[PDB]
């Protein structure tokens, strides 16, 4: 069962990756994403101390909100919602991604 | 205590390791901007 | 033809809310010409003793702000204690008539005159609202509705300046904003909810509904199984920008992670998490994806505050329920929800009315749509479609009627003078201690009438109506019930200059500080149980009197002494009425 | 339209410089009036690039 | 098969939830926290009343609500169930109308009047 | 000003603004698709 669905994922997926340049660059840039959250609460794990604690949840909502506009920008890119281009969802992408990074210098 | 007198985030010596994980996501984030408008599409 | 009937409708909408926004202007003013314009009540004397200091130093000084004038050996400090968002867009329009429209206005009639002029935009918001789920001809009659109802201007009259004012408003604005982004999907409206969503969290404390609402619509909206791609991209914007500006407020400043009340948000987005990855899979196989996947209050104040409105508002969620068009699950999860929580409070029907109102106008406009659409002519039909619009017509007029007369008889009236005759003498003695007083001087009342001691007498008192630190308000009623000679050591301790006392025996005031003498007694117990027992201030067989038979440390406190100390001495051969305890007084008592 | 583009990439370099200075020292009413006067003709600009280039995005 | 289709009906949410709203806006809660007795309504007061007028006041809030549900979704469903064969049934539905009309005037009269012997100086009934 | 003019200004204020919402809503259901 689950090896079937396996391999049929993994074929599935690739060719969709091969066929349009823009998927892998996004899925390239999520998996670093996710390793800066990872190694940034293994600083946490290594010695244990909690002082600054905005200071460590401002990156770390860096990394999950700024995952999260990626996938939202991946969803809207593959399939187009009925009524908005590809034009807007870009420029969506640009503003809402804007405001974020100001809320996240203020609080640390 | 004001809420603008107190040690600031450079001299603690302890949140150094996450303002180097604010600037990377900055400029990783204009570097993928750039490149973006500037490619193909199923060339 | 088109262009005929479409500028047939937008000139006559421009004069529909030319109406409607003057309409609610002229019913608030009843308090305001009838007698001066002043501040209502105790609550909102602390606002404006806040947007005073604001207004004429800098916005610097007003967020990290240390006042010594209140809870006098330890002052509160204001910036971590507070919630602004009231004073700012205050100070913001008095900043803006004074440099740019020309005209200068003092800051009081700013903040009398907030409520007024600002009810007109909830009365827009609910237009706005209300076009998402039915069509534009319904919006008009539920802003028609709203502008007007007496369960709405209970809270917001001329003179009244807390904090619900503000809140109405942006709770509508922020429910507006969510309703376009769960139809379109579209990432930029849900940004625009997340900031009017930090501009409600920082005006209003019961913020908790609005978080712990949309979490169970897209709850409800799984099970259901209308899951798509709109959910994904509506949703986690609005957590992402909404939750981190919320943790920008001090007061409220870790208290979105490790409270209870914000876990229901945080697990719904866990939730919707896993099940964007398990809709991925289900498009491969076909098989296997069966094995994978307060006080209550009575009954007619329902009927009180809102006329026929409550009559016609359960039949608006039925007609509403047999539709199921993805956003009518918002109104029908809403409405329940609501309606359990302002059954059980008293001050929660303020959250009540913008369904009563909305529910109960489609309703009525889904009534109006076949009844007076005519379109064939016969006698019969024309007679069942005329008096079934005549009769809607005469309950809604009555309606207008209704509304304001209940507005000027129970909702219009201050708190500050009490009416054949005036009685104002509850502003001489703040203004002769004002006038005639020593500018460093501490006044001792009772925690009820903190607030506006230091707001209109203008001195440091020692406890106010925010109940903050609990163990100094038992101190306050230790030293108003012990007998004399030990009061005045416990007084001598804090530095108190001045002691004052109200009292209602002579005119029937009925909240006086002999009615309030017990609860006072109740505080004591909790810390210094030896010293102080409510056993012995009854009689004999347990009764509780002012008479000549009253108990031996009753007619030896010191709260006794200061209110009937003169009295028998007044009237005529000796003798003298209480008017509210009703009891006989002889000057040997 | 690389003018366009010149002009594309200068409001976003130029919306992270404000918040950098915002972050060393300086106020609020600086960091929004800058954000203003900077803001409305990359609106403008952005918004027409946006349009022009077009179909191949 | 059978509880399939009970749990996927929404007739049975609408009859219940509407059940709710009409059994909680009747001020039913009001009664189970601090109990009282249960002639009739206790008059002159504006915040007591007995147990047994909540019956009285579900049975009004849901009869009327009835009648505006069966006034705008409803008389097609009747004349399908009943006679169609005598001639234009479009009297019918006049004469039909009509009376639901009248009977939301004879209700909300009789509301109108328990409100003022309730609450009185009330200045217009019916 | 007595508020008996007040009074007299509020409830016309009300019937005004209440009246034209049906002509409105007339004018919307007969000539128009929805
Ligand atoms: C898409 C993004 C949209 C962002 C929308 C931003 C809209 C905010 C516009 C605010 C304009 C303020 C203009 C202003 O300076 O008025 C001031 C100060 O007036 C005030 O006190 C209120 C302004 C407080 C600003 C709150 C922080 C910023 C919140 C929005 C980012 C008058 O207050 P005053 O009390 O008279 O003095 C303030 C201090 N001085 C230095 C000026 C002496
Ligand atoms: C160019 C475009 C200009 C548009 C903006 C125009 C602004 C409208 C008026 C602003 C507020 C004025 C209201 C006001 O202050 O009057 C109040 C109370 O008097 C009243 O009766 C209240 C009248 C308010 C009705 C209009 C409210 C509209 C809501 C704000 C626009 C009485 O003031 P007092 O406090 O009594 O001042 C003393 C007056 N003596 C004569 C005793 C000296
Ligand atoms: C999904 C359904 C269930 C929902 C679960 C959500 C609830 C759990 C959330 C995580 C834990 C929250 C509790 C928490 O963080 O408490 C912390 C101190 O507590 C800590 O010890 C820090 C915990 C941080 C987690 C670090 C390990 C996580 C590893 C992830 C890979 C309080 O620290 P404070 O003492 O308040 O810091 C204040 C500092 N001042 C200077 C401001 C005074
Ligand atoms: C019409 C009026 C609207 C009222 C909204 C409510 C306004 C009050 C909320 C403020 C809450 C207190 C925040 C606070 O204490 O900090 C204020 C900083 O003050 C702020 O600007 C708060 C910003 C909060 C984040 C804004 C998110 C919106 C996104 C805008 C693009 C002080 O800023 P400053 O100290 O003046 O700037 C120096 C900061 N350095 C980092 C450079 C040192
Ligand atoms: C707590 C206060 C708030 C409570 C809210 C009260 C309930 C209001 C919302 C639910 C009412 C409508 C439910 C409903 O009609 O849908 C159920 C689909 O429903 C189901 O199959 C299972 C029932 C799940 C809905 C109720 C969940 C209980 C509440 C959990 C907290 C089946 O109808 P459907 O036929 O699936 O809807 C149309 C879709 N078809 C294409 C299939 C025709
Ligand atoms: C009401 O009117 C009086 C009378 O003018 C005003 O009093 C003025 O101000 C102070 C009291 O606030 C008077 O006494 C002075 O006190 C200062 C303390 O710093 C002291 O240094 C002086 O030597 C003097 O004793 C002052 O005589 C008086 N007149 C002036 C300044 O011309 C009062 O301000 C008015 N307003 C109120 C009470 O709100």
């Amino acid at each position: 069962d689950f090896q079937e669905t396996f391999k049929t994922s993994k074929r599935a997926y690739f060719a969709q990756i091969e066929k349009y340049p823009k998927l892998k660059l996004i899925d390239t840039f999520c998996f670093f994403l996710v390793l800066l959250g990872v190694i940034q609460c293994t600083f946490i794990i290594l010695i244990r101390d909690n002082f600054p604690f905005n200071a460590f949840l401002a990156g770390f909502i860096i990394c999950v909100g700024q995952f999260v506009l990626l996938m939202s920008l991946r969803l809207q890119l593959c399939n187009s919602f009925p009524g908005i281009s590809k034009n807007r969802a870009f420029a969506e992408f640009i503003v809402a991604s804007l405001i974020l990074h100001f809320v996240c210098l203020h609080f640390i | 205590l004001a809420n603008d007198e107190y040690p600031r985030s450079w001299e603690i010596s302890n949140s150094w390791v996450y303002i180097s994980a604010i600037c990377g996501v900055i400029v990783a984030w204009i570097f993928f901007v750039v490149s973006f408008v500037t490619t193909s599409s199923v060339g | 033809r088109s262009c005929v009937l479409s500028v047939f409708q937008t000139i006559l909408k421009l004069v529909i809310f030319v109406a409607i926004f003057g309409a609610a202007i002229s019913s608030r003013l009843f308090a305001v010409i009838k007698f001066e314009s002043i501040i209502h009540e105790f609550d909102p004397w602390f606002n404006y003793r806040a947007t005073k200091y604001l207004v004429n130093n800098s916005f610097y000084k007003f967020l990290n702000w240390f006042d010594d004038r209140t809870w006098y050996p330890l002052g509160r400090v204001t910036g971590g204690t507070l919630y602004p968002g009231l004073m700012t867009t205050s100070a913001f329009i008095w900043h803006a008539l004074r440099n740019w429209l020309g005209l200068p206005i003092d800051i009081r009639n700013v903040c009398v005159l907030f409520a007024p002029l600002f009810s007109g935009v909830t009365a827009w918001a609910t237009y706005e609202f209300t076009k998402e789920i039915k069509d534009a001809s319904a919006g008009l009659l539920a802003a028609g509705f709203i502008a007007i109802v007496p369960g709405y201007i209970s809270r917001s009259v001329a003179g009244s300046y807390d904090n619900e004012a503000i809140a109405i408003t942006l709770l509508m604005v922020t429910f507006m904003f969510w309703i376009k982004a769960q139809k379109t999907g579209s990432i930029m409206h849900a940004t625009c909810a997340a900031l009017f969503y930090f501009y409600m969290v920082s005006a209003w404390g019961g913020y908790v509904f609005i978080t712990n609402l949309i979490p169970l619509h897209v709850f409800l909206l799984i099970l259901m199984g209308r899951y798509s791609s709109k959910l994904y991209s509506a949703y986690t914007t609005w957590y992402a920008i909404g939750t981190v500006a919320s943790m920008q407020i001090p007061f409220v400043g870790f208290l979105p992670i490790r409270s209870n009340d914000h876990m229901a948000a945080l697990g719904v987005f866990g939730l919707i998490q896993i099940v964007a990855f398990g809709d991925f899979v289900k498009g491969q196989i076909s098989t296997a994806k069966f094995k994978v996947i307060h006080q209550p209050v009575s009954w007619p104040a329902f009927f009180f505050d809102t006329h026929f409105l409550i009559w016609l508002f359960p039949a608006g969620v039925f007609l509403l329920f047999l539709d199921l068009k993805d956003e009518h699950v918002f109104v029908i999860a809403y409405s329940v929800l609501c309606s359990y929580f302002a059954g059980v409070m008293v001050r929660l029907m303020l959250t009540l009315t913008p369904v009563i109102c909305v529910s109960a106008a489609v309703a009525l406009s889904k009534i109006f749509d076949i009844y007076l659409d005519f379109k064939a002519i016969k006698p019969a039909a024309l007679l069942a479609k005329l008096i079934v619009s005549g009769s809607f017509i005469f309950y809604l007029y009555l309606f207008v009627f209704h509304s304001t007369w209940v507005t000027r008889t129970a909702y219009s009236s201050p708190s500050v003078v009490l009416p054949l005759a005036l009685i104002d003498d509850f502003r001489e003695a703040y203004y002769w201690l004002r006038m005639n007083s020593d500018e460093d001087s501490k006044v001792a009342a009772w925690w009820d009438y903190g607030y506006q001691i230091g707001g209109m007498a203008d001195r440091t008192t020692l406890v106010d109506n925010n109940t903050w630190n609990n163990t100094h308000i038992a101190i306050v009623g230790k030293a108003m019930a012990s007998p004399e000679e030990k009061s005045y050591e416990i007084l001598k301790e804090h530095d108190v200059d001045y002691v004052l006392v109200i009292f209602g025996g002579l005119i029937g005031f009925g909240g006086d500080d002999i009615n309030k003498f017990l609860w006072m007694i109740r505080i004591s117990e909790g810390i210094w149980p030896e010293e102080i027992k409510e056993r012995d201030f009854y009689t004999a067989e347990g009764e509780y009197r002012v008479d000549a038979r009253a108990s031996e440390t009753m007619r030896n406190s010191l709260l006794y002494k200061m209110s009937y100390k003169d009295f028998p001495q007044l009237f005529n051969g000796g003798q003298a009425t209480d008017r509210v305890r009703q009891q006989m007084i002889t000057p040997l008592d | 339209t690389a003018v366009y583009f010149l002009g594309f990439i200068a409001t976003i370099v130029g919306f992270e410089v404000i918040f950098a200075r915002y972050y060393l020292g300086t106020s609020i009413f600086e960091t929004l009036f800058s954000s203003l006067y900077l803001g409305a003709p990359g609106l403008l600009t952005s918004t027409k690039f946006l349009r022009s280039f077009g179909q191949t995005i | 098969k059978l509880m399939f289709s009970i749990i996927s009906s929404r007739i049975i949410w609408a009859t219940l939830s509407t059940f709710f709203i009409i059994c909680m806006i009747s001020a039913y809660m009001f009664n189970q926290i601090r109990n009282t007795q249960l002639m009739y309504f206790l008059p002159n007061e504006f915040q007591h009343q007995f147990a047994i007028e909540t019956q009285v006041m579900v049975l009004i809030y849901g009869t009327l609500a009835a009648l505006v549900v069966v006034l705008v979704k409803g008389i097609q469903f009747l004349r399908s169930h009943l006679y169609p064969e005598t001639k234009k049934a479009y009297f019918i539905d006049a004469i039909l109308a009509s009376f639901c009309a009248l009977f939301i005037y004879v209700f909300f009269a009789a509301l109108t009047t328990v409100f003022t012997i309730k609450s009185p100086a009330y200045p217009f009934p019916l | 000003i007595s508020d008996e003019q007040l009074n007299s200004l509020a409830i016309t204020f009300g019937i005004v603004m209440m009246t034209l919402i049906v002509i409105y809503h007339a004018v919307d259901s007969t000539m128009s698709p929805k």
